[PDB]
């Protein structure tokens, strides 16, 4: 019992009627936020006189 | 809705912050009803801030 019985093809459509649109693109954007702190001084003492 | 700063500039956020949600002995239930807590607040002469 010998016999080809089955096949597939690499058949594709040709897409001329754009029925398929593929991937898709759009595009985009992020915000990213940096606020600055302030920090501890540093101090120097003197008289007033 | 506000947008979220921080993130996709197409995400809308939405901040509910409120101590102003009222209980009363003259409000309703969904159903209509107006018992169990509601009738004691109408008892009571009470309000509720949530």
């Amino acid at each position: 019992d010998l016999a080809v019985i089955g096949f597939e093809l690499d058949t594709r459509f040709t897409n001329t009627n754009r029925r398929q649109r593929g991937h898709l693109l759009q595009t985009r954007a992020l915000q990213f936020r940096h606020p600055i702190p302030m920090h501890a001084p540093v101090t120097l003492p003197m008289d007033t006189m | 809705f506000q947008p979220d700063l921080v993130g996709d500039t197409r995400n809308a956020v939405i901040r509910f912050d409120s101590d102003d949600l009222v209980v009363s002995g003259d409000t309703t239930f969904i159903d209509g009803s107006a018992d169990g807590v509601i009738n004691d607040l109408k008892t009571a002469k009470l309000s509720l801030r949530l």
